[PDB]
RNA sequence: GGAAGUGUGUUUCAAAGAAAAAAAA
């Protein structure tokens, strides 16, 4: 059973940025096994999942260019030295763990 | 001669399954019996050919692909017409593939493919039908299948590098796992081939392929055919590998030094050249059986043969352990890393492998390359290895020694004259590339900067559609400058060069200025014709005195 | 390059020590980490398990 | 329907990143789903 | 009104073209791996022209003037005689094999007519650069000439 | 040293040049 990962992040744009969602355990842990046992009730909930669950709005323009301007500007002068960007690394000093 | 073909079965015209029976008898004993197609042998093979429009079978038709490709059958009204003849089976064999879905037809086309590219034809429309098939159908195909088709694609001279690079990257993007994790030597250095020919960028493949091939090199499971064939495939792809090459190296010094240890004692092992020649010699007596270089040239056109590399099947794993000291050259291991951050080589075979250190450029930033270079010296200069050398492995030892010009301890005039010798032999045989024999030729040039000649000439002239204005232009250059002074000979190619003035670069507008300033010729319309190409190619850079080149396209 | 214009005779110890280099890590080696750097081992702190 | 509310512009802008990358990952899902479906009742 | 130099056409030598350039050791005026480059040096009075090989070590070719193009006296100051020096250097480059240039110059006015003139006789340019060897170090170190009209 | 190239650490020219215009080939 490849992974997302496995399957589409060798690809070079795909591959660049992969952030961690979860804590790597070692096998023979607690956590290991909790993962194991949260993987396998998630696929079989995945098997009997609704069709309501995957429903996906259309792609719309997020900001208009003066607010993209604007925005920018901003950020720009939040971290004067530093450039402007997602640091998803870095995200979890903006917004808590238990929130992403 | 001429009394095996007045004799064979070939007289008989019908459609009947006795006629291709017997069609198919006398092809095995043409093949049994006919010598390589050559200068010696021509009048044979184009009567043969033109004698065997014509209803042919799949089976019939593949037995004559495999002779023509043994034999070095190049005649082009031979290939013209087996093609004429074999259209009607490829098309009925087309449809019913396609009726039934809606041996096998790509099968079939990618073994005259093969074929056509053994013989260093060219043929247009099975490259394009095999192109379509494989941008239709690739994801089809499992692995196997698909790096043997893109390996033929590579192959093929005319396959856009783009194209074959995309599907290259398409093919790694579905497979890069499995084969990552558990491929064999041949699959994995086939990969690399297919990869280099092209010039596909995959970087990460590349290297974690060649972890693998270090791996197995390490362990000792490789032969001398492989790790040649490998430095050949890393000299291709500019990959330069320092350990790798240290170990070759390390390696050939430890067999030299065995070499003289025993040599020096009563008792010592053959040489490899030596049970090279032997198991030649028993090849050719048991064709004999089975029935002036034809013996030799018939063993290397052998199916299995690499011109560089020898008969695949004579070498095998060198040893478990062959390098007593620790080795200058895995996944878990790789994994720990990341986490914790901390069976002898021929002489052909070496003068090979030292061309590739050579273009890698090991012997100015390198420790190891001068007793190497030394030890190849040594067995070069020695009488009989020469004349027992493969057009490659000739341009090889001519490469080493006009690159190691001062570097050399003592001056094997007489061994370069032998090399030429053989190396002109077998250009004027047909089985030197146009691409190993400009090498050959410039290399011999720089060699004396700081009869024979008429046959190469000849052959230059005959043959003039085989290879591209880089060579053209290069030849021109080398004769020149190894002093020809013929007005003949040289002003016969300033039509051809008018006709092909769109394809010349810097590079063959500079080798002809060369030629023709070198032979003392006058040709007002040929330098003015260069001179506006040459204006128009540098057009498009521009650079400054004491500056150097600012901008470039 | 130019045989004028350019600098000769001078120690490749970048070279030389890139060579050493390969004994600690073999050449045929990772080139990067699991967690790529200070912002990589941020997120490794930051991020919680199951 | 409510989204949480955060103290700096970074986290909206990361939070509608996300936003963006679950919704394709939900378009994909669903035309596979799809897919799925109408290869089983070609089937049957 | 021949439209060239009196002198070099009354004293030309039986009018063998470019007879007296020294040639390469090969005898050859341009080798077929040779670059150009046309500097303009232009003024109030006189523009003139020269064709340099850069190959061999940015040696002059040929070169032309209001003189040589047969202009004289106030008509050099005019843009016909600029357009009929660049038109004169386009077709004696045509001549001897030459195509594509590099322009250099010192003082931009009078370089537009040039320029229009390669470009519509097929001189090709490949690069412009303008060379004003501005002074470095004062304004009055060497003092200048007297401003007119006092 | 000038100008370039890429099987290379390669080649070429070389210690002042320039003596109508416009064409043919």
């Amino acid at each position: 059973s490849p992974s997302f990962e496995q399957q589409f992040l060798n690809d070079k744009l795909l591959g660049q940025n992969t952030l961690q969602f979860t804590k790597v355990s070692e096998k023979g842990t607690a956590d290991a096994l909790f993962a194991e046992c949260l993987e396998s009730i998630r696929h079989r909930r995945f098997k009997l999942d609704p069709d309501v669950d995957n429903r996906s709005s259309e792609a719309v323009e997020k900001l208009t260019q003066e607010e993209r301007a604007i925005a920018e500007k901003i950020f720009q002068r939040v971290d004067p030295e530093r450039k402007i960007a997602p640091r998803l690394e870095s995200r979890g000093c903006y917004i808590d763990p238990l929130w992403d | 001669p001429l009394q095996a073909l007045a004799a064979l079965p070939v007289w008989q015209q019908g459609t009947s399954p006795r006629s291709l029976e017997l069609r198919s008898v006398s092809v095995r004993l043409a093949h049994a019996f006919m010598p390589p197609f050559s200068t010696e042998t021509e009048e044979l093979w184009c009567a043969y050919t033109r004698r065997l429009p014509v209803q042919l079978s799949v089976d019939l038709g593949l037995q004559i692909a495999r002779l023509f490709a043994s034999r070095n059958v190049v005649l082009a009204e031979a290939w013209k017409g087996l093609f004429a003849s074999m259209d009607p089976l490829l098309r009925e064999l087309r449809q019913r593939e396609e009726r039934e879905s809606a041996e096998r037809f790509p099968d079939v086309v990618l073994k005259l493919c093969e074929a056509a590219n053994r013989v260093r034809h060219e043929w247009t429309w099975g490259t394009e039908e095999l192109m379509l098939y494989a941008r239709r159908q690739l994801p089809a195909l499992e692995a196997p299948e698909a790096a043997r088709l893109l390996h033929a694609l590579a192959s093929s001279p005319s396959t856009s590098e783009s194209v074959v690079a995309r599907l290259a990257e398409a093919f790694v993007f579905l497979w890069e796992r499995d084969l990552s994790g558990a491929v064999e030597p041949a699959a994995g250095l086939q990969l690399l081939e297919t990869l280099a020919r092209k010039r596909a960028t995959e970087r990460d493949f590349i290297r974690d392929i060649s972890r693998r091939m270090h791996c197995y090199l390490h362990l000792g499971l490789l032969t001398p055919f492989e790790k040649t064939r490998l430095a050949v495939v890393y000299r291709q792809l500019e990959f330069r590998h320092f350990t790798f090459f240290r170990h070759l190296a390390e390696e050939l010094l430890q067999q030299n030094a065995k070499r003289q240890r025993l040599l020096a004692l009563g008792r010592s092992e053959p040489s490899a050249d030596a049970l090279q020649a032997a198991r030649q010699h028993q090849r050719r007596q048991r064709l004999s059986r089975l029935q002036t270089g034809e013996w030799r040239w018939q063993e290397y056109l052998r199916p299995g043969y690499v011109m560089g590399l020898g008969l695949e099947k004579d070498f095998s794993p060198s040893g478990v352990i062959l390098q007593e000291e620790i080795l200058p050259l895995v996944a878990e291991l790789r994994r720990g890393l990341r986490g914790s951050l901390p069976k002898a080589f021929t002489l052909g075979q070496t003068a090979v492998i030292l061309d590739s250190m050579l273009f890698l450029g090991f012997h100015h930033q390198s420790r190891f390359f001068g007793p190497v270079a030394d030890v190849l010296l040594q067995r070069a200069t020695e009488r009989g290895a020469v004349e027992t050398l493969d057009p490659q492995q000739c341009t090889s030892l001519m490469v080493f020694f006009a690159e190691t010009r001062r570097q050399l301890s003592e001056d094997p005039d007489d061994c370069i004259r032998r090399l030429t010798e053989r190396f002109v032999d077998a250009l004027v045989c047909e089985v030197a590339s146009p691409a190993q024999c400009l090498l050959f030729f410039k290399s011999l040039v720089k060699w004396s900067a700081t009869p024979l000649l008429l046959a190469v000439c000849k052959q230059l002239c005959k043959r003039v559609h085989n290879f591209s204005m880089k060579e053209l232009t290069g030849m021109l250059r080398a004769i020149a400058y190894v002093d020809f002074r013929e007005p003949a000979f040289f002003t016969v190619f300033v039509n051809y060069l008018k006709e092909r003035l769109g394809e010349m670069q810097e590079e063959d507008i500079a080798n002809v200025t060369q030629a023709f300033n070198k032979a003392k010729i006058e040709e007002p319309h040929l330098f003015s014709l260069m001179g506006k190409r040459y204006q128009h190619l540098q057009a498009n850079v521009m650079a400054v005195k004491r500056r150097g080149v600012l901008v470039r396209r | 390059k130019s045989i004028k214009k350019k600098i000769t005779g001078t120690d490749n110890v970048f070279r030389h020590i890139m060579e050493e280099s390969f004994a600690v890590l073999p050449e045929d080696g990772p080139e990067f980490e699991e967690d790529g750097g200070v912002s990589a081992k941020q997120q490794k702190s930051q991020i919680l398990s199951e | 329907d409510v989204q949480p509310l955060f103290t700096s512009g970074q986290a909206y802008w990361q939070f509608e990143i996300a936003k963006s990358q679950a919704n394709h990952l939900l378009r994909i899902r669903s035309v596979l789903r799809r897919m799925k479906a109408q290869a089983e009742a070609a089937a049957q | 009104t021949l439209g060239g130099h009196p002198r070099r056409f009354k004293l030309m030598g039986g009018r063998p073209e470019f007879h007296h350039v020294d040639r390469n050791k090969n005898g050859h005026i341009i080798e077929p791996t040779d670059k150009f480059q046309v500097v303009i040096t232009t003024s109030k009075n006189n523009v003139h022209a020269q064709v340099v090989n850069k190959s061999r070590a940015y040696r002059t070719i040929f070169g032309s003037f209001a003189g040589n193009v047969g202009i004289r006296k106030q008509a050099q100051q005019g843009t016909q005689c600029a357009y009929r020096i660049g038109q004169n250097i386009a077709r004696k480059c045509r001549r001897l094999g030459i195509s594509q240039v590099e322009i250099k110059f010192r003082r931009i006015m009078r370089v537009n007519q040039l320029l229009q003139a390669f470009t519509a006789h097929g001189l090709g340019v490949t690069a412009i650069a303008h060379e004003p060897r501005l002074p470095k170090c004062g304004q009055n170190a060497t003092k200048p000439r007297k401003r007119r009209r006092v």
